[PDB]
RNA sequence: AGCCUACGGGCAGGCGCCGAGGGUAGGGCCCGUGACUGGGGCGAAGUCGUAACAAGGUAGCUGUACCGGAAGGUGCGGCUGGA
RNA sequence: AAAAUGCAGU
RNA sequence: CGCGGGGUGGAGCAGCCUGGUAGCUCGUCGGGCUCAUAACCCGAAGAUCGUCGGUUCAAAUCCGGCCCCCGCAACCA
RNA sequence: UGGUUCGUGGAGCCAUGGGGGAAUCUGGGCGGACCACCGCCUAAGGCUAAGUACUCCGGGUGACCGAUAGCGCACCAGUAC
RNA sequence: GAGCUAGCCCUGGCCAGGGUGAAGCUGGGGUGAGACCCAGUGGAGGCCCGAACCGGUGGGGGAUGCAAACCCCUCGGAUGA
RNA sequence: GAAUGCCGGCAUGAGUAACGAUAAAGAGGGUGAGAAUCCCUCUCGCCGUAAGCCCAAGGGUUCCUACGCAAUGGUCGUCAGCGUAGGGUUAGGCGGGACCUAAGGUGAAGCCGAAAGGCGUAGCCGAAGGGCAGCCGGUUAAUAUUCCGGCCCUUCCCGCAGGUGCGAUGGGGGGACGCUCUAGGCUAGGGGGACCGGAGCCAUGGACGAGCCCGGCCAGAAGCGCAGGGUGGGAGGUAGGCAAAUCCGCCUCCCAACAAGCUCUGCGUGGUGGGGAAGCCAACCCCCCGAAGCCAGGGAGCCAAGAAAAGCCUCUAAGCACAACCUGCGGGAACCCGUACCGCAAACCGACACAGGUGGGCGGGUGCAAGAGCACUCAGGCGCGCGGGAGAACCCUCGCCAAGGAACUCUGCAAGUUGGCCCCGUAACUUCGGGAGAAGGGGUGCUCCCUGGGGUGAUGAGCCCCGGGGAGCCGCAGUGAACAGGCUCUGGCGACUGUUUACCAAAAACACAGCUCUCUGCGAACUCGUAAGAGGAGGUAUAGGGAGCGACGCUUGCCCGGUGCCGGAAGGUCAAGGGGAGGGGUGCAAGCCCCGAACCGAAGCCCCGGUGAACGGCGGCCGUAACUAUAACGGUCCUAAGGUAGCGAAAUUCCUUGUCGGGUAAGUUCCGACCUGCACGAAAAGCGUAACGACCGGAGCGCUGUCUCGGCGAGGGACCCGGUGAAAUUGAACUGGCCGUGAAGAUGCGGCCUACCCGUGGCAGGACGAAAAGACCCCGUGGAGCUUUACUGCAGCC
RNA sequence: CGAUGUCGGCUCGUCGCAUCCUGGGGCUGAAGAAGGUCCCAAGGGUUGGGCUGUUCGCCCAUUAAAGCGGCACGCGAGCUG
């Protein structure tokens, strides 16, 4: 039926954007741990 | 005067409605700087506060003068006896001969078309405000302060209305509508006259719905909940409660008193 | 489409209406009877009290309402058919 | 103030 | 099958913890008061203390074995 | 109340959230309650190398591994997924 | 982590067709005046039937499925909470 | 060599199950190395409120073209959404942005918090909402309101002419609002035509026919009509719009008002531009139906009372009047992003080309009462990416059945009957609405004749929309197929519509209007937060929070001993702290240090009293009536008080299938009764109750393959052949019966018996078959959720 | 207990005999017909409903009779629940 994953851009940049990660202490602290570890990409890489 | 329906659909025999003859002939409140976005919102900053409230009707509110000493001695004429969705009370529209036009939480009898004011003066009377110590002793009211300068915040609701018992010096003793005998500064102001729609305290919701239409969403008993949630939940088949009726935080229901104690609010009480 | 024919006609035969009654369905009135149940009338010497009749030992009666093993009691009002 | 009852027929 | 409490004059109950005394209401019997009956007044009479054994100097009383009574249990399957 | 070895213990010292509240050397703290002796030391401002720590980084080594080991990755790996 | 789900807030959209026929008005009757009674008009309702849409009654099938909740027949709501 | 061990490889099951909707195929041409599967054509079937068109979200080159077939494709592949390469996406007007504000977010000022950070005014951000200028055609292999053609617009800048007190972030108006019902005109859309325009056709017995067949429009400035939507003009005063105003707003004054005018739309019409069927390698007209769309800010009714801001008018402030606006007309200027393609799906969410899920619009025609339903069908799109035979059992889905007709069974579960529309006609009971579609009947097709109103016209023909009567025809049958209630009686529970355990429970559970109790006087009580702040509420006792009950009707007894809550300026106790009698350590001392009794000291607790729609409770044993029997009466013990009404073998009754009565041939169920109620009882409400229910029980009628009891038949599998080809499982196996034996249920030991070797289709007795380190049970000084008068703490509160 | 699915039903049976029928047969308080009891004997039979989840019973209507037990209270990789 109708599953968990409904798409939608605007969301996705707005809940784990890398201006949203930037801006809560928690979230600055996600970026820095995977900048340390060498993730080629940090935040969900989207696209509009 | 509560209109009744004919048994045409269960839910309904019983379901009456306010009569609106008192209001009619004016039905859009006043355009004017008169309403505004009144925000639907059933809780603070998140987490709601005040469980079951939410739904109900889009409703645009109506800011009316709680403090008409703003305009001392300025006469207006009543025009029209609008209804309000914000209130219990209906209310009334005045234009000023000021030209200023403002609203008024409709008192009982105030007629259309008659005129009113407010001053430590006007006509004992009708819609006339002054502060209450020229008021006379007995002498209904509404629409009473607390507070010299700090606007009306006592009997608002259909109905309600405090009486002038007595002077004593600086102040001024009411009965209030709860029937609490409390002293009020003689600046406080007030309107003359009780407060009218008195009909209010019998329509019947009627139907679960409706209840709705007011923004009330269900309200589950505690009894029916369980020991997770509320005290009175759990148990294995109904249940008795288990002593001593209690609210789903801890604090027992029945007779527990709570206003505070060492208020210096008291001292002008008795009741 | 037969018969006798006195031949546009008559009979037989055919179709239709209605039609006794039978069928089905649903109502109404009356009578009988029914576990159990409610009081009622009656029946020589039963059990409990004593309400009423003499200020019946709390005047009586009454419409009503509530209560009570039972008569009855009490409240409100009413009558005198009590003072 | 308080204080009940008296078998049947005759 | 288990864990309990109980048994005493006619009746309904006490004394049984902590032994030597058997208490109360009622009823019963004998007298009064009434024309008489109740009701009231005065005076009594009646109790293997459920049985059997044990303990003690002495047991209804403390101790166990039975015999009858009225309670509560009998759960997971 | 915390710190110390110190868990209220005879509990001093060192910090200090509350109340009270000095003196400037005849001033004032300490020497494990407290007194007295005797002795130490100058609180309520600050600065100060070096010896100490660590290994992203370069180098040298190994009774270290040798592709299921060794880092997760000897390879276009924080990738594919 | 509320892109599922639960609630709420702001802003939009959706609900074939058919039925029942409340309140009101209006005329008639009625009375001292009324209540009220009649037709007509009227078009109410967590009203009725039933698609979309929202469900999930009962049965069967499915059960290494078409599917980690599906399909068939059937059934409830369908201007409202 | 074992850890249901870790990683990897390869086995077995097995050429087995399967190859993803039973919408469906056949053949002839091509192509090629090879074609059931690619291309073409001709038959055939399926969808057609889609299985067709457009848009959004999401995906991201999947688009088009040319080469290709290793793998991907459940088979094949010459094909492809695959590989490789090359093309392809054009905007002042469509959509976003150099506009607006909503929720919400952010946040100068300001408040708060160990830090992190939390609030928060304005402002800012924020869109499917407000605002804003493009329509019809033509082109490409692939883009088009984007390029092109025709017609038509919008801003800005400048010059010019002619106008006016011009001018704000500021003031005012407007923007501007709900739901249900609707008027009058239109348009979209559609149905006809005896008319216009057309290639053609007369077959197979008849028709050269007012024949058949095809098509008879679209876009459109200014002006013009026709529908509407908006709108009083004056002129004086002014205490108001946080006056800066000749604008709003108020009063007063002529005139004027189911209006005119002035405006703004929509629709016709419009110069003119465009398209333009069926057929064999060029008209463009007239009737009729008609919107859920337009005129739109239309109108009525209703109660639950229905965003904001900018654009836009208008008003004045400084300012500035050489500016400036305003109207014209010309010239010029007009950026950024998106635009391929999929888009109910093989390109999106589901690991898959997955029978699931996905918002908005169009969604034709005929018939059936209607309709988005149902059957068929246009347009357009599809036959579902394995096929070919066979015609066993067995399963699925489907059809029919003699006589019987629920005997089936836990249960009529399932299936059958009934099934639309019209007319008759419908009971108890009732809250008078209803029950009611109660039940139970009749009608239903086509043909001819007569005849009634309506809409459009024009009154009159056509064209449509309702009808009424009379004869008559054929069938087994006329809602001739499809969609399409089986009905009644009677209990229980719940009033009722509603809500729930996504994914085993839809209920008698939760909710629900309504009743009661209680809290709370506003910086309310309550909730969230450390706080600031916030909800409560821009509310104010007819209001708000908690609790129980749960429409309505008749009602809701007795017990404050204990418990909770409420009230008690006395008493009793009580911690700091006050107070210091009096004692102690040290000094030679002044002193310094220590203990320390009287008494005074809060809340709380004890204590007094209230309190039941507050927790809660609401008895026993003897006796007695003139037949017995029983006990209205009595005695006695105990209590805080001993269960009232009403109901009662019940969702409660153990004994129990109580015992009577009813229904039945027969009734542990069922209904009515009785009452020795193991163990009903009054807001954890008691007893009832019309209506309602996918709720649970009992009975009847109707009907039936449920059954006596099976039989035949259809199709999709199962079976054979070609093609692709898994799975759990698996110590190894050369794996028979009986009677014994064995850790107690043996293919494997013993004795006897039977037994050539290997498969195929079938059935499930056994392999203590598989699958889950059993849920139950106990064990563990394992764990979690919950509880309270367990312990001990903390928030909170006094 | 790293699972031996647990009542009853339905379907399929098969076995024991301590036999409900039907066949033999001795006693009898067996006249007859019937009955009682015991002996030998399963070869084959051993009904259909009402009530209950029931096994079992109890009834209804028949019968020659309406037997009792075992098979993991036979039988859920056969069904029902
Ligand atoms: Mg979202
Ligand atoms: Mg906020
Ligand atoms: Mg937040
Ligand atoms: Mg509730
Ligand atoms: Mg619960
Ligand atoms: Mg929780
Ligand atoms: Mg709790
Ligand atoms: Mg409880
Ligand atoms: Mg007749
Ligand atoms: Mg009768
Ligand atoms: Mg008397
Ligand atoms: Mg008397
Ligand atoms: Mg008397
Ligand atoms: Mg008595
Ligand atoms: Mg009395
Ligand atoms: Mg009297
Ligand atoms: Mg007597
Ligand atoms: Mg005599
Ligand atoms: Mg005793
Ligand atoms: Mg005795
Ligand atoms: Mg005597
Ligand atoms: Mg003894
Ligand atoms: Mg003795
Ligand atoms: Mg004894
Ligand atoms: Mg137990
Ligand atoms: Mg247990
Ligand atoms: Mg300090
Ligand atoms: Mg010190
Ligand atoms: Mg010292
Ligand atoms: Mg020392
Ligand atoms: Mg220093
Ligand atoms: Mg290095
Ligand atoms: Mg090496
Ligand atoms: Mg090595
Ligand atoms: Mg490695
Ligand atoms: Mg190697
Ligand atoms: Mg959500
Ligand atoms: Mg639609
Ligand atoms: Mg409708
Ligand atoms: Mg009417
Ligand atoms: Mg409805
Ligand atoms: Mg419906
Ligand atoms: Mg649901
Ligand atoms: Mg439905
Ligand atoms: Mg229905
Ligand atoms: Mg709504
Ligand atoms: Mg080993
Ligand atoms: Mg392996
Ligand atoms: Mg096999
Ligand atoms: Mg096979
Ligand atoms: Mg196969
Ligand atoms: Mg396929
Ligand atoms: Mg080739
Ligand atoms: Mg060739
Ligand atoms: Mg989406
Ligand atoms: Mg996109
Ligand atoms: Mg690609
Ligand atoms: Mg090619
Ligand atoms: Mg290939
Ligand atoms: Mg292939
Ligand atoms: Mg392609
Ligand atoms: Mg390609
Ligand atoms: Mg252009
Ligand atoms: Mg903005
Ligand atoms: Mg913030
Ligand atoms: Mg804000
Ligand atoms: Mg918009
Ligand atoms: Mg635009
Ligand atoms: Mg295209
Ligand atoms: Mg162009
Ligand atoms: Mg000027
Ligand atoms: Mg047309
Ligand atoms: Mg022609
Ligand atoms: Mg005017
Ligand atoms: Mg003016
Ligand atoms: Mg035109
Ligand atoms: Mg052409
Ligand atoms: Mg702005
Ligand atoms: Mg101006
Ligand atoms: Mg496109
Ligand atoms: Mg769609
Ligand atoms: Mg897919
Ligand atoms: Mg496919
Ligand atoms: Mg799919
Ligand atoms: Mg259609
Ligand atoms: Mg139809
Ligand atoms: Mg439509
Ligand atoms: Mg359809
Ligand atoms: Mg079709
Ligand atoms: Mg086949
Ligand atoms: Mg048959
Ligand atoms: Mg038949
Ligand atoms: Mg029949
Ligand atoms: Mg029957
Ligand atoms: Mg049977
Ligand atoms: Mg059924
Ligand atoms: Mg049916
Ligand atoms: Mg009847
Ligand atoms: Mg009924
Ligand atoms: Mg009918
Ligand atoms: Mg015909
Ligand atoms: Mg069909
Ligand atoms: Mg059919
Ligand atoms: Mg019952
Ligand atoms: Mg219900
Ligand atoms: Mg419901
Ligand atoms: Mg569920
Ligand atoms: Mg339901
Ligand atoms: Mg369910
Ligand atoms: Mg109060
Ligand atoms: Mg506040
Ligand atoms: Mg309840
Ligand atoms: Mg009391
Ligand atoms: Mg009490
Ligand atoms: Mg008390
Ligand atoms: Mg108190
Ligand atoms: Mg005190
Ligand atoms: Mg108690
Ligand atoms: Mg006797
Ligand atoms: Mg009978
Ligand atoms: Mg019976
Ligand atoms: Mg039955
Ligand atoms: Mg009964
Ligand atoms: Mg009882
Ligand atoms: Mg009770
Ligand atoms: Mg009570
Ligand atoms: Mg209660
Ligand atoms: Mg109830
Ligand atoms: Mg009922
Ligand atoms: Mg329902
Ligand atoms: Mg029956
Ligand atoms: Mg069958
Ligand atoms: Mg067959
Ligand atoms: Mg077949
Ligand atoms: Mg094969
Ligand atoms: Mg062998
Ligand atoms: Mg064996
Ligand atoms: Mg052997
Ligand atoms: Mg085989
Ligand atoms: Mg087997
Ligand atoms: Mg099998
Ligand atoms: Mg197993
Ligand atoms: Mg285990
Ligand atoms: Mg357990
Ligand atoms: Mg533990
Ligand atoms: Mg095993
Ligand atoms: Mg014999
Ligand atoms: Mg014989
Ligand atoms: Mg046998
Ligand atoms: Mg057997
Ligand atoms: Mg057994
Ligand atoms: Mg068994
Ligand atoms: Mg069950």
């Amino acid at each position: 039926m109708k599953r968990t994953w409904q798409p939608n851009r605007r969301k996705r940049a707005k809940t784990h954007g890398f201006r949203a990660r930037m801006r809560t202490p928690g979230g600055r602290k996600v970026l820095k741990r995977r900048r340390q570890k060498g993730r080629w990409r940090l935040t969900p890489a989207v696209r509009k | 005067a509560v209109k009744k329906f004919k048994p045409y659909t269960p839910s309904r025999r019983f379901m009456t409605v306010a009569d609106f003859s008192e209001i009619t002939k004016t039905e859009p409140e006043k355009s004017l700087v008169k309403p505004l976005k009144k925000t639907g919102g059933r809780n603070n900053q998140g987490r709601i506060t005040v469980r079951f409230r939410g739904g109900g009707h889009k409703r645009l509110y109506r800011i009316i003068d709680f403090k008409r000493w703003d305009k001392v001695g300025i006469p207006a004429k009543v025009a029209a006896i609008e209804y309000d969705p914000n209130r219990s009370a209906r209310i009334a529209l005045l234009h000023y001969v000021d030209g200023e036009k403002r609203y008024i939480i409709a008192p009982d009898g105030l007629q259309v078309g008659q005129q009113v004011v407010a001053g430590p003066d006007a006509p004992i009377q009708v819609g006339n405000a002054l502060p209450l110590r020229f008021i006379p002793v007995g002498t209904v009211v509404h629409a009473v302060e607390l507070e010299p300068k700090k606007g009306a915040k006592l009997a608002r609701a259909a109905g309600t209305s405090a009486q002038i018992q007595g002077r004593e010096g600086d102040y001024v003793i009411l009965r209030l509508p709860s029937g609490e005998l409390r002293k009020v500064h003689g600046e406080c102001y007030a309107t003359v006259g009780a407060v009218g729609n008195a009909d209010h305290k019998n329509i019947v919701l009627g139907k679960a719905g409706r209840s709705r239409w007011l923004g009330r969403r269900p309200h589950v008993r505690g009894a029916a909940m369980n020991p997770v949630d509320h005290p009175h939940g759990g148990g294995e088949g109904r249940a008795p409660r288990g002593r001593p009726p209690a609210s789903p935080w801890g604090w027992q229901t029945k007779g527990l008193k709570t206003r505070k104690r060492r208020k210096p609010s008291s001292r002008f009480i008795i009741a």
